[PDB]
RNA sequence: AUAAUAGUAAAGAUGAAAUAAUAAUAAUAAUUAUAAGACUAAUAUAUGUGAAAAUAUUAAUUAAAUAUUAACUGACAUUGAGGGAUUAAAACUAGAGUAGCGAAACGGAUUCGAUACCCGUGUAGUUCUAGUAGUAAACUAUGAAUACAAUUAUUUAUAAUAUAUAUAUAAAUAAUAAAUGAAAAUGAAAGUAUUCCACCUGAAGAGUACGUUAGCAAUAAUGAAACUCAAAACAAUAGACG
C-alpha cells in the first residue's frame, strides 16, 4: 500500500537542481520521462515542480523537432 | 583558418576519443582547490589561471615590492 | 501653412544630438558591457606583463616553457574583441549606450538619473527605437500601444518641467527636436497622424465623398484666374 | 545474379471497424542474388532489408460468409470470419516460416479475433507467433472530423 | 551572440564516414571566421541511428552522424548559415539554439553544462589539472 | 558640423542577407491599377496596370522589324480570319526562344512588347557584351543576372571545382528564377514557362502573360518527361528539351479593362457581328422576324457547331497526351 | 499486456474522441469537469484514508 | 435577462429580419 | 599604424634585458614620450584608473 | 487523389435501410511510392502572459515584462466628457488556394405529412495576402484608483536559525468570522469609506419610425410619439410533473 519509488527521488536528475532545458539534446535522459509511445507523462506521475515539468517538456518538443529523439 | 584545421584534424581523429552518450559518469574538487587558492594565496598564486589580483599588485607595485624587500633580507642581509 | 511643423514622436528631422549618437553608437571598433578599447588593450598587454615578471620572479630557476608568439597572443586578443564587438550584440546594449550618453549629456550634476530632461533622453532614445520597429511591424500594435502610451509620458514629464523649470524645460525641448505645441497639444497616434507626417511613406485613411475639401482648395487656387 | 524470390516472414493483420471487419494475410519476401548483383551500396542494400517487400496470399472480410448488412460488424461474425482465416492457412500450408500479427482499431471484432486466435480454433496458428503489435491511425491535429450526431 | 547548432549530416562512401560531417563543418567554420566571428568549439557525437526512416529531398535515411559547433557571431551571419544548413543536401537536420550571456560570458555547450561543467574555463582546468 | 557614420564595415555576407531582405520587399510589394477620373464615359470603364520600372524609351533598333499587317487576308487576298484590321503601327521585336548560347547576363531593362502579352528583358552578356531580348519573368528587374544552361554546365565552374556537380552547388544553381535549363536538370515540381517540345527546338508552351508549367515526371529511359501546362493538360515532352523558371510577367494582364471600342480599334480589332442578326443566306442563326434563334443548335457561320464540339478528333489527335484538360472541371 | 499498453496511453479513448468534431469551446468545458472530478476523487480518497485511520485508532 | 425575455426580443428580431428581406425591391425603388 | 601595443612593449621588454636599443626603440620613444626605459617606465605607461576610483573610496 | 503490385466479391452508412461506390487490374481491407491544402497528440491546468479580443509544434530577429536593494527626480498623481486605437465568429472587395469540414441546392431515408433531426454529391464559406466594417451570453451578466478589517490550508518567488529544512515576507487560489443583502450569496468585495467617469426611472409600442453620420454591402451609431394595461419582474419556499 506505501510502495513509494523513492530509488527514483534520490536518482532523479532533473529533482536534483540542474535545468532541463539543458538536456535537449540527450535523448537517453529524455526518454526516461515518456512512455513507451512518446507520450510525456502528467505532473501527478512524474512529480516535477510546475517549472521543472514545463521546462521538461519544451526540451522534449524541442528535441522532437530538431530529431535527435 | 589554421587553428581551425589543426583543432578538426584533433577532434576527428579515429584515435581521439568520441563521446557517444550512451553510458554515464560515477558520480569538482580540483576546480575548488584552484578557486580557494586563489582566494587565500592572492597575488602569491603560482596557478595557471590566475585572479586579477596578480594585475592589481603589479599596477601598484605590490609584488616587485615585497620581492625587492624579501631579496634584500636575503642577499646584502645574509637572512 | 507657413508654420513649422514638428512630428511629435520623432521630432524635427536630423536633429544633431540624435544624428551624433546613432553615429557614436556605429563607430569602428565599439564593444557592449561597457568595455572600451584602450582599456581593454592596455588591460591585456597588463595581463601578458604580469604573468611575465610574475614566472620570472617566482621561478628564478628556469622552470617557465617559454615565450609565446606575439602573433598566437594577437589571434587571443582578436578573439576577445569579435566576442565583445557591438556590432556583433543585440541592439538592446545599442539602446543602452545610447541611453548613457543621453543621461551623461542631460544630467545636472554626476549622478542625476531622475531629472525630468534625462528622462525625456532615455525616453526619446526609446522611443526612436520602436518607432524604427514599428516601421517594418506594422501590424505590431501591442508595441504601437506601448510607443503611443511612451511618446504621451514623455510629454506629461516635459509638461512638468515646462510647470517647474521653464528655462530647462526649452532647452531641452529645443535640443531634442520638439518644439511647445508638440509638446503642449492632445496626441494620439492616430492613422491620421500616421499618413500626415508619412510614418510609411503610404496612405492609411480615407476620406469621406464630401468633396468640400477640393472646393475650397481650389476657390482659393483660382489666384491665376481674375479673383484677387 | 538472376531475380528470385524466396519468403522470409508473414504478417496477419486486422482491421476492426465499427460496422465491418477485415483480416488480411501476407508474405514478407526476400531475393537472395539482390545482393549477389555487384555495385550496390551498403546504405541501399541494408535499406531494402529494413523495407522487404511483401505479398497478400489470403484476404477476406466478413462478407464472404453470407453476413449481410447489420450483421457484418459483430462479435460472431469476426470469430466465424478469423476460423475461416486460420483454415485457410493451415490448408494452403504456409505455417512453416515465422508469422506476426498486427491490429488497427477497436471494433466488436478485436476481442473476437484474438479470443479465436488463442481458443481452440487457432491453437495450431498461434504456434508460429512471435510479436504481437498495434497499428491504429490517430491524429496530431489534422483534418477536422464530421460534425455532432444529434441523434 | 553566441549560438549552439546542432547538425546532422548523412553518411555516404562507408570507408571514411566521417569525412561529410568534416567537410561540412570546415566549410561553414570558415564561412563564421571569415565573416568577423569565432568558432567556441566543435564536438561531435558519434555514429547514431535515427528514430525514424528519415527522408529528404526523395532520399530515405536510417542513420546520421552527429555534431555540435557552438560559435559567435551576428545574427545575419546566423540566418545565413541556417540557410546554407537547409539548403545542402549534406545535412539531414540542424537547428541553431542561442546561447544567452547576461549573467556570464564564458558558457561552456548545452552538453556539458548538462554533465554540470558550466564553462570551457571549467574543461581547460580540468583537462589541465587532473590528466 | 557635417556628421555621419562612415563605419558600415557590413560583413562579407552582410551584405547579402541584406540584398535579400530587400528582394523579399520587393515580392511583397502589389502593383496598382490606372483610373483616370471619368469626366468622358469611355473612361469610366479604362482601367490598365501600371508598372513603374519600366523603361519608358524606344527599343533597340537592330532587334527589331517592320511588322506587316495582312488584315486578316491571306495569299488570295480574301479574308481568311474575320474581325482583324486597322491598328497602330508596329514593329515586331526578335526575341530569343532558344538561349543557345550561355554566360552570364545581365538584364539592362524591361519594356513593354506590343507584339504579345508579356513584358520582355534587354539582356546584355558579361563577356562578349551582345544585346538580346527574352520574355521577362515575374521578378526580373533592370540589375538582376540570368544565365542558359543549354548548351551544359561550364568550364569555368567544371575547371574551378567549386561549383562543379561533386558539391552539387547546381541544385540551388538551376532553381533560381529567370535562368534557363533543360527538364533533365530542372527538378520535379518546378514552376517552369517557355516549354519546349524537342531537344533542339525553341520555347513553345507557357509563353503568354501570367503563364506557367509545371515539371511533375522524368523518364530517362524514354527520353522523356510529363509537364502540365496552363490548360490543365498533362503532355510528354522531351526531357532535354527547353524550360525557363518563374512564371511569366504581366500576372494582372488579365484584370485590365479596355473602356472604349476605340481601344480595341486601335489593337486592331474590328467589330464582331453576331450570327442571329444576319440573314439566313448568312450565319444560320439568320432570318426570324424579331429577335429569334431559330432552334438552330449553336454553330458558326460555316456550320461546325459552337459549344462543346470537339474539333480535334479521330485519328489526328495528339499522340503525345497522358490526361486531358478539365474541361468544365474547373 | 497489449491492453495495458493502449489503455495507457489512452489510444481507444482518443480514437473514440478523434470521430466526430467538437468546438473548443465546448472542449474546454469538458476538460475543466473531467479535472474537476478527478481532483474531487483523490481528495474523497484522502478523506476516506483519514476516516479508515481514525477507526483503527478508536476515534 | 432571463432566457425567455430574451426569447421575447428574439422573435422581434426575426420579425424585423423578415420585414427587410420582403421590403428589399421596395426600398431599392425608393433609395435609386 | 603598423603595430600593436602588445608588441611594442614586448619591443620595449627585449631592448630592456637584452640591450639591443634599436631604432624602434626611438620611435617608441617619441610614440610615448618616453625619454628612457625601464619596468616603472612600462607600469607607469600600462597604469590603469581604476587604482584611482579605489584610492578615492578608500579615502 | 494518384500509380504500382499482389489478392478477392463485395464494402460503407445506418436504430434499421437506400441513393452517389463495386469483379472489363478487378472495388473496399494490404505494402510501397508521389503529391498537395488544413490543423498541431501527450505535457496542460489557459497555470502563466495580454488593456480586451486572444494566446500552448519547432527554432530565430525585433519589441517591451518580475523582485530586491543604490542613487536620482521631486506630487510630476487618480478619473476621464468629447476624441483615439485594437476589437472573436459571421459578412464584403481584389489576388492566389481549395485536401478535410460544410450555409444553401439536388437526391437517400423517417414520417399522416417532415420545407428538419439521419445518409450521399457538395456551392458560398473555412486558408494566406491586401483591405472595408466595428458587433457578440464582447460575461466575473460585477468601470477604475486609493486607505483600511478577523482566521485557516495549500502552492509561488525570493530572505537563514544554522546541524540543513526548521525559520520571514509578500502573491494567487480554496473555506469561512464580522459586514452587507430581497435572499441566492460576496468575502480583500457585492464589507467600512473617498474622487471621478458610463448608465436606470413600469410593461408594451421599440432599439422600432423619420432625420442625420459612416460603409461598395450587409449593416453600425444616434433615436421619437400615438393607440393600449394594471400590470411586468427577481430570490427563495412547499409541492405536481419529467
Ligand atoms: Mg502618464
Ligand atoms: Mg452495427
Ligand atoms: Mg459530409
Ligand atoms: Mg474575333
Ligand atoms: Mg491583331
Ligand atoms: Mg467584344
Ligand atoms: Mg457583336
Ligand atoms: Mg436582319
Ligand atoms: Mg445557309
Ligand atoms: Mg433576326
Ligand atoms: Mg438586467
Ligand atoms: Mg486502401
Ligand atoms: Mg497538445
Ligand atoms: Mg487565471
Ligand atoms: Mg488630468
Ligand atoms: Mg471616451
Ligand atoms: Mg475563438
Ligand atoms: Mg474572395
Ligand atoms: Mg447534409
Ligand atoms: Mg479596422
Ligand atoms: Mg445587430
Ligand atoms: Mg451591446
Ligand atoms: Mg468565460
Ligand atoms: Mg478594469
Ligand atoms: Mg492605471
Ligand atoms: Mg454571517
Ligand atoms: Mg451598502
Ligand atoms: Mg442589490
Ligand atoms: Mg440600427
Ligand atoms: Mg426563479
Amino acid at each position: 500500500k506505501y510502495q513509494a519509488n523513492k530509488n527514483s527521488n534520490r536518482n532523479d536528475i532533473m529533482k536534483s537542481g540542474a535545468n532541463p532545458l539543458e538536456f535537449y539534446a540527450r535523448p537517453r535522459i529524455l526518454s526516461r520521462y515518456v512512455t513507451s509511445t512518446g507520450r510525456i507523462q502528467h505532473r501527478d506521475i512524474t512529480g516535477l515542480s510546475a517549472k521543472n515539468q514545463r521546462r521538461l517538456s519544451k526540451a522534449i518538443r524541442r528535441c522532437q523537432a530538431i530529431g535527435l529523439m | 583558418e589554421s587553428q581551425l584545421l589543426k583543432k578538426i584534424d584533433k577532434v576527428f581523429n579515429d584515435e581521439t576519443e568520441e563521446f557517444t552518450d550512451a553510458y554515464d559518469v560515477t558520480s569538482g574538487n580540483t576546480t575548488l582547490q584552484t578557486q580557494i587558492n586563489n582566494a587565500i594565496m592572492g597575488s602569491l598564486s603560482n596557478e595557471k589561471f590566475f585572479d586579477i589580483s596578480l594585475v592589481d599588485s603589479y599596477l601598484n607595485k605590490d609584488l616587485k615590492n615585497i620581492s625587492n624587500k624579501i631579496d634584500s633580507k636575503l642577499n646584502p642581509t645574509s637572512n | 501653412a507657413s508654420t513649422d511643423k514638428v512630428d511629435p514622436v520623432l521630432g524635427r528631422a536630423d536633429t544633431p544630438f540624435i544624428t551624433r549618437i546613432m553615429a557614436e553608437l556605429k563607430e569602428p571598433l565599439v564593444l557592449s558591457k561597457g568595455y572600451n578599447i584602450e582599456e581593454v588593450d592596455k588591460f591585456l598587454a597588463a595581463i601578458e606583463s604580469a604573468k611575465r615578471e610574475r614566472a620570472e620572479l617566482s621561478g628564478l630557476n628556469t622552470e617557465v616553457v617559454g615565450i609565446e608568439d606575439i602573433e598566437k597572443l594577437e589571434d587571443r586578443r582578436e578573439a576577445i574583441l569579435r566576442i565583445l564587438s557591438m556590432r556583433n550584440s543585440e541592439n538592446k546594449n545599442a539602446i543602452k549606450m545610447a541611453v548613457e550618453l543621453a543621461r551623461k549629456e542631460f544630467e545636472r550634476f554626476p549622478g542625476d538619473t531622475g531629472s525630468s530632461e534625462v528622462q525625456a533622453a532615455c525616453m526619446t532614445v526609446r522611443i526612436q527605437n520602436m518607432a524604427n520597429h514599428i516601421k517594418e511591424h506594422r501590424k505590431d500594435f501591442a508595441n504601437t500601444r506601448n510607443l503611443r502610451i511612451l511618446v504621451q509620458q514623455r510629454q506629461a514629464i516635459l509638461r512638468y518641467l515646462k510647470r517647474d523649470n521653464p528655462e530647462k524645460y526649452y532647452w531641452t525641448i529645443q535640443k531634442l527636436g520638439l518644439n511647445d505645441a508638440a509638446i503642449t497639444d492632445e496626441f494620439n497616434m492616430d492613422r491620421r497622424y500616421m499618413q500626415d507626417y508619412e510614418f510609411f511613406g503610404d496612405k492609411i485613411l480615407i476620406r469621406d465623398s464630401k468633396k468640400v475639401a477640393n472646393q475650397k482648395r481650389k476657390e482659393i487656387r483660382k489666384q491665376k484666374r481674375a479673383t484677387f | 545474379y538472376k531475380p528470385k524470390e524466396e519468403v522470409v516472414k508473414y504478417i496477419l493483420h486486422g482491421k476492426f471497424t465499427k460496422n465491418n471487419t477485415h483480416l488480411t494475410f501476407s508474405s514478407v519476401v526476400e531475393d537472395k542474388n539482390f545482393h549477389k548483383n555487384k555495385g550496390l551500396t551498403y546504405n541501399d542494400t541494408m535499406l531494402y532489408y529494413l523495407n522487404l517487400p511483401q505479398k497478400v496470399k489470403i484476404s477476406l472480410s466478413t462478407g464472404c460468409l453470407g453476413f449481410r448488412k447489420a450483421a457484418r460488424g459483430e462479435y460472431e461474425a469476426a470469430f466465424q470470419t478469423s476460423g475461416r482465416m486460420f483454415e485457410l492457412i493451415k490448408e494452403k500450408n504456409m505455417l512453416n516460416k515465422d508469422i506476426e500479427v498486427v491490429m488497427d482499431d477497436f471494433g466488436k471484432g478485436r476481442a473476437a479475433f484474438i479470443s479465436a486466435l488463442v481458443g481452440k480454433e487457432g491453437a495450431s496458428v498461434v504456434k508460429k507467433v512471435v510479436k504481437i503489435s498495434d497499428a491504429t491511425k490517430l491524429k496530431f491535429g489534422g483534418v477536422r472530423s464530421p460534425k455532432m450526431r444529434r441523434l | 551572440m553566441l549560438y549552439e547548432l546542432i547538425g546532422l549530416v548523412r553518411i555516404t562512401n562507408s570507408n571514411a564516414p566521417k569525412l561529410e560531417a568534416k567537410e561540412l563543418s570546415s566549410t561553414i567554420g570558415k564561412l563564421i571566421i571569415q565573416n568577423r566571428g569565432v568558432v567556441r568549439d566543435i564536438v561531435p557525437m558519434g555514429i547514431r541511428y535515427l528514430p525514424k526512416i528519415m527522408k529528404k529531398d526523395q532520399e530515405k535515411h536510417f542513420r546520421a552522424y552527429h555534431f555540435l559547433m557552438l560559435f559567435d557571431s551576428s545574427a545575419a551571419v546566423q540566418s545565413e548559415i541556417l540557410r546554407t544548413l537547409k539548403k545542402d543536401p549534406r545535412v539531414i537536420r540542424s537547428s541553431i539554439v542561442k546561447v544567452d550571456l547576461d549573467k556570464q560570458l564564458d558558457r561552456a555547450s548545452s552538453l556539458h553544462r548538462s554533465l554540470g561543467k558550466k564553462s570551457i574555463l571549467e574543461l581547460v582546468n580540468e583537462d589541465y589539472q587532473s590528466i | 558640423l557635417k556628421i555621419i557614420p562612415n563605419d558600415t564595415d557590413i560583413v562579407t555576407l552582410e551584405k547579402q542577407d541584406e540584398l535579400i531582405k530587400r528582394r523579399r520587399k520587393l515580392s511583397k510589394e502589389v502593383t496598382q491599377m490606372k483610373r483616370l477620373k471619368p469626366v468622358s464615359p469611355g473612361l469610366r470603364w479604362y482601367r490598365s496596370p501600371i508598372y513603374p520600372y519600366l523603361y519608358k524609351g524606344r527599343p533597340v533598333r537592330a532587334l527589331t522589324v517592320v511588322r506587316k499587317k495582312h488584315g486578316g487576308r491571306n495569299n488570295s487576298g480574301k479574308i481568311t480570319v474575320r474581325h482583324q484590321g486597322g491598328g497602330h503601327r508596329n514593329r515586331t521585336r526578335l526575341i530569343d526562344f532558344n538561349r543557345w548560347e550561355g554566360g552570364a547576363q545581365t538584364v539592362q531593362r524591361i519594356e513593354y512588347d506590343p507584339g504579345r502579352s508579356s513584358h520582355i528583358a534587354l539582356l546584355k552578356h558579361n563577356t562578349t557584351g551582345e544585346l538580346s531580348y527574352i520574355i521577362a519573368c515575374d521578378g526580373l528587374r533592370p540589375g538582376d543576372v540570368v544565365e542558359s544552361f543549354r548548351r551544359g554546365i561550364p568550364q569555368t565552374l567544371l575547371n574551378e571545382m567549386g561549383g562543379k556537380v561533386d558539391p552539387a552547388i547546381l541544385s540551388v544553381k538551376t532553381t533560381q528564377r529567370g535562368n534557363c535549363l533543360p527538364i533533365s536538370m530542372i527538378p520535379i515540381g518546378t514552376i517552369i514557362h517557355n516549354v519546349g517540345i524537342t531537344p533542339v527546338g525553341p520555347g513553345k508552351f507557357c509563353r503568354s502573360a501570367g503563364t506557367y508549367a509545371r515539371v511533375l515526371a522524368k523518364l530517362p529511359e524514354k527520353k522523356k518527361a510529363i509537364v502540365r501546362l496552363q490548360s490543365g493538360e498533362h503532355r510528354y515532352v522531351s526531357l532535354e528539351a527547353v524550360a525557363t523558371i518563374g512564371v511569366v510577367s504581366n500576372i494582372d494582364h488579365q484584370n485590365r479593362s479596355l473602356g472604349k471600342a476605340g481601344r480595341s480599334r486601335w489593337l486592331g480589332i474590328r467589330p464582331t457581328v453576331r450570327g442571329v442578326a444576319m440573314n439566313k443566306c448568312d450565319h444560320p442563326h439568320g432570318g426570324g422576324r424579331g429577335k429569334s434563334k431559330s432552334n438552330k443548335l449553336s454553330m458558326s457561320p460555316w456550320g461546325q457547331l459552337a459549344k462543346g464540339y470537339k474539333t480535334r478528333r479521330g485519328k489526328n489527335q495528339n499522340r503525345m497526351k497522358v490526361k486531358d484538360r478539365p474541361r468544365g472541371k474547373d | 499486456r497489449l491492453n495495458r499498453i493502449m489503455f495507457e496511453n489512452n489510444i481507444p479513448g482518443d480514437k473514440r474522441s478523434q470521430r466526430f468534431y467538437m468546438k473548443p469551446g465546448k472542449v474546454a468545458e469538458l476538460k475543466r469537469s473531467q479535472r474537476h472530478r478527478k481532483e474531487f476523487m483523490m481528495g474523497f480518497k484522502r478523506l476516506i484514508e483519514i476516516v479508515k485511520d481514525a477507526k483503527r485508532k478508536g476515534y | 435577462d432571463s432566457v425567455m425575455r430574451k426569447r421575447k426580443k428574439k422573435m422581434k428580431k426575426h420579425k424585423l429580419r423578415k420585414r427587410r428581406k420582403r421590403e428589399k425591391a421596395e426600398r431599392r425603388k425608393l433609395s435609386q | 599604424e603598423k603595430t600593436t601595443l602588445l608588441r611594442d612593449i614586448r619591443t620595449i621588454q627585449d631592448a630592456l634585458s637584452s640591450g639591443s636599443t634599436p631604432k624602434e626603440l626611438l620611435e617608441i620613444k617619441q610614440r610615448y614620450g618616453i625619454q628612457d626605459f625601464s619596468q616603472e617606465t612600462v607600469r607607469q605607461l600600462l597604469q590603469l584608473d581604476i587604482s584611482g576610483l579605489e584610492v578615492n573610496l578608500e579615502k
